[PDB]
């Protein structure tokens, strides 16, 4: 059962949601400044 | 008063520089571990 | 009973995920349950069939990290794990592309890719050819000269 | 009477010790402590820390910079930042390092980079004058 | 049986510390050691469509794996040693071959005679 | 409905699988921890002898005060950054209505993340990538001198640090630190030959270095054992949580069964 | 089918809940389940309409936080979350009370709450007015001046 | 359309993370009284206050009441340009600029 937590879309599915795209965004405004 | 006080620095900055230095000159078999015990890795914001 | 006996009578079925229809990717074709008989080293070639299986293989390993984003967060993998996940979405949003028949949908302009402009930009993807580019840059675009250059003008505007 | 007490921030040396003498080479000069030595509070630079126990036995070490306290109870408290046996330091290295830092000093113009310069040369130097 | 013991034994391990991978560079020695002999296993038991094995070849790959001689390698690598390997004591060392086939048991000598070609091929591996 | 049962069980398994294994994790990291507490210790509690023999008591009536609190940028602690901020916000109310002038230093995002919000034109400067490795004297060190090499002469200061008690327990404790005016002006301190105002000042800027190093490694002990017991009730509570939903799973699947075998039966007997 | 047909021929529905019943609270309406058709501005007032609509928005987000809650602990939420928790829970123990039927099993005097003081005191409490006051000063109440001086009793 | 597509999109980015407080904005801007049906033009341009930036000075607590006052100001001096968006079907840059400046004077003085 792998990627359970996130497919069950539950409380925790939408923290692990919100945690990846804040990192992700945070990580493509790094990313696009130095190119 | 020292020289590097006159010079604006601290003891803090002395310290560092006096124990970066004996590290350097420790022999390879201490040296690996010993530049990883007393390393910083805390950044300022 | 009806989807589960038609699928002993295909050949290469294509299964659709509202999960990933969710995430707006389009075709929603989910890659972890799609499955051809022609997909065969002996019939479709090495690289071809290497690089299919290394995208299947990173969009798992991303399945299995998104539960420990869960539970701790983003900030407390390894930083190959980051990379897995970073390679994975980027993987995820270039599996995407715009349809000229979905042209009054998305806006976007239809694309044709080819076979080997398709293999070529999974593997470079793979290789880790992009990890400067941004993830973004790869959803709904064509071949990887579309990702460049979109991620050229996101980098110009943004 | 003399209870000492000489430590790095990952190693202890001593704690609570009856030792009868230490040699510490303070900022302000060099000097040795025994039993019912003036109260006094010092900073460390780079040198050799002699520690004579109760029975003759001495036990040194080189100690990069920290504090000493004696107490008016006779308490030593020794802290070094870079303490470490003369064992674990090679000759080759220190010379070397001083060297390069006599060259970066001949170099250097400015006044607080120039400071750096000089105190790593310095320290250098008892690193020679301590291993041999 | 002397070979699939010690493996199914290994496995069984591996399958109950394996929760703790991901995080397993922070755990003790024994845990990591689990985790990489498991690893070095589960890419030992992976197999290519209609290629089946010659139950001595897979006697002297189980050989390799559970005896210690891949976990210096990396798992990406693990798949390619099996491979050439294979070759190569499919070529240079059809007797032993012959012998563990013929008696259906590793014997001492065909046990040092094992030990020596797998230490001698890792020796000489890329 | 059986599919949104099953659904929710593989999560909360999964949730138990991880947290068990980050329990474990801080178990191994506390381990480690409360190794190296010992002659930490006895190093940063050595370095405050001095000022316990010579009863060194502080000012009563200085204005400007500094305020540092311990922590880390890592969560799923427990009290241990709450702690530090209720005892930080309750010092700066303290002290302000008190008409000193209070800069605060957060060491750990997680501090500053807190505070910020409300206590932010009372801030000088914060510390981020705390908790990862274990704390070093060079971290101790560039905390001190990003203090020193700041400008803000403060009259008196205190650091707010989660002193380590046991594996259950910790308290949040707070020490003094003192500066050159303070010092000097004693009169116990008299006593102390050879002293003038340059050394006073190379000491009181080590003892900061020092004092910052001892928390760190009081507060690095007492956030891992309230890590680790937090994961294992974390663990305790997704099994209990798998308990009640197997029970439930298993009472939903015998319901449906029952409903097909009742649906098929009805067609049938309409025959 | 039987209730869920009975559904479509009310208009209000008092939906009691076992699972509040064993939390104490009674009587045990589930207040995101019961529903009136008389909620409404133009019927109702603003001032009750708002204050209704506030209760029904805490306790939603209350339940929302319930799984976090129990198993990360109530420690890994936000300030403004954690606020969230305990106005939710006053305003779950405020709105029990103690029936003049129940008297007889509960020995506590039955209260019959008029609407005015029913919305002043959810007002109060969604306001902010009272979160010095432990929850169970609000539990088996009438209106809110009962919770403040059982608040006063407690300590 | 013009208006809803960015709406559109700039509502699933806030999704994604629930940037926020545009989000919100939006979020808080959907939210309708019941029996109150409006119009296409009022609708476009209380769509169009909420996507160009007008509304992220405002906390959201208060967005909805300004939509209100808003409505009354563009419904009693500001016939002519909801009578455009309505008769062109399209807002035109023109009338783009002109329910930019009312929007911003009403913004100044709200």
């Amino acid at each position: 059962g792998a990627g359970s937590i996130r497919e069950a879309g539950g409380a925790f599915g939408k923290r692990e949601q919100a945690e990846e795209e804040r990192y992700f965004r945070a990580q493509s405004r790094e990313q696009l400044a130095a190119l | 008063v020292a020289y590097w006080r006159q010079a604006g620095l601290s003891y803090i900055r002395y310290s560092q520089i006096c124990a970066k230095a004996v590290r350097d000159a420790l022999k390879t078999e201490f040296k690996a571990n010993a530049e990883k015990t007393s390393g910083s890795n805390v950044k300022i914001v | 009973p009806a989807p589960a006996t038609t699928f002993a009578h295909l050949d290469a079925t294509t299964v659709l995920s509202r999960a990933i229809a969710e995430l707006g990717i389009y075709p929603a074709v989910d890659p972890l349950d799609s499955t051809s008989r022609i997909m065969d080293p002996n019939i479709v070639g090495s690289e071809h069939y290497d690089v299919a299986r290394g995208v299947q293989k990173i969009l798992q390993d991303y399945k299995s990290l998104q539960d420990i984003i869960a539970i701790l967060g983003m900030d407390e993998l390894s930083e190959e794990d980051k990379l897995t996940v970073s390679r994975a979405r980027k993987i995820q949003r270039f599996l995407s592309q715009p349809f000229q028949v979905a042209e009054v949908f998305t806006g976007h302009m239809g694309k044709l890719v080819p076979l080997k402009e398709t293999i070529k930009g999974f593997q470079q993807i793979l290789a880790g050819e992009y990890d400067h580019l941004p993830e973004q840059a790869f959803y709904m675009v064509g071949p990887i000269e579309e990702a460049v250059a979109k991620a050229d003008k996101l980098a110009e505007e943004h | 009477q003399m209870s000492f007490t000489f430590a790095s921030p990952t190693q202890v040396f001593f704690n609570g010790a009856n030792v009868r003498q230490v040699d510490v080479p303070t900022l302000t000069g060099a000097f040795g402590i025994l039993a019912a030595h003036v109260p006094t509070l010092q900073v460390l630079r780079p040198g050799l820390v002699v520690v004579h126990a109760e029975d003759g036995t001495t036990s040194k070490y080189f100690v990069s910079s920290g504090s000493i306290a004696v107490n008016a109870d006779s308490s030593v408290q020794l802290l070094a930042e870079e303490a470490v046996t003369l064992d674990m330091l090679d000759l080759g290295a220190a010379k070397a390092n001083l060297e390069k830092a006599q060259a970066e000093l001949v170099g250097t113009a400015d006044e607080a980079t120039r400071a750096e310069i000089q105190i790593r040369i310095e320290a250098n130097e008892a690193l020679v004058k301590a291993l041999e | 049986k002397q070979v699939a013991g010690t493996m199914k034994l290994e496995l069984a391990q591996y399958r109950e510390v394996a929760a703790f991978a991901q995080f397993g560079s922070d755990l003790d020695a024994a845990t990591q050691q689990l985790l990489s002999r498991g690893v070095r296993l589960t890419e030992l038991l992976k197999q290519g469509q209609y290629s089946p094995m010659a139950i001595e070849e897979q006697v002297a790959v189980i050989y390799a794996g559970v005896r210690g001689y891949l976990d210096k390698l990396e798992p990406s690598k693990i798949t390619k040693f099996e491979n050439a390997f294979l070759s190569h004591v499919v070529s240079q060392h059809q007797a032993l071959l012959g012998t563990i086939r013929a008696d259906g048991k590793i014997s001492e000598q065909s046990d040092a005679k094992l030990k020596e070609i797998v230490t001698n091929f890792l020796a000489g591996f890329e | 409905t059986l599919k949104d049962i099953t659904r929710r069980l593989k999560s909360i398994k999964n949730i138990q699988k991880i947290t068990k294994s980050m329990k474990m994790v801080a178990a191994a990291k506390y381990a480690r921890a409360e190794r190296e507490l010992k002659p930490a210790r006895i190093y940063g509690l050595g370095s405050l002898a001095l000022y316990e023999k010579a009863d060194i008591k502080g000012p009563e009536d200085k204005k400007k005060h500094l305020l540092i609190g311990v922590s880390s940028d890592r969560g799923l602690c427990g009290a241990i950054h709450s702690s530090i901020a209720k005892q930080m916000k309750s010092e700066v109310a303290t002290l302000t209505a008190a008409g000193k002038e209070v800069m605060l230093v957060g060491i750990g995002d997680k501090i500053r993340g807190i505070l910020y919000r409300t206590h932010s034109d009372q801030f000088l400067v914060a510390f981020k990538e705390v908790g990862r490795k274990p704390p070093t004297f060079g971290d101790a060190s560039v905390i001190a001198l990003e203090l020193l090499n700041s400008g803000y002469e403060f009259d008196e200061g205190s650091i707010i640090f989660n002193k380590f008690r046991s594996v259950i327990s910790y308290k949040t404790e707070e020490k003094p630190i003192f500066s050159l005016n303070t010092v000097a002006s004693a009169d116990s301190m008299s006593i102390y030959d050879d002293i003038d105002a340059d050394v006073l000042q190379n000491y009181q800027e080590y003892n900061l270095a020092n004092i910052i190093y001892y928390s760190l490694k009081e507060s690095t002990t007492s956030e891992q054992s309230a890590r680790m017991t937090a994961m294992d009730n974390a663990s305790k509570n997704a099994s209990e949580m798998i308990d009640k939903l197997t029970l439930t799973f298993n009472r939903t699947r015998q319901a449906v069964i029952t409903k097909e075998l009742i649906e098929i039966i009805s067609g049938a007997a309409a025959l």
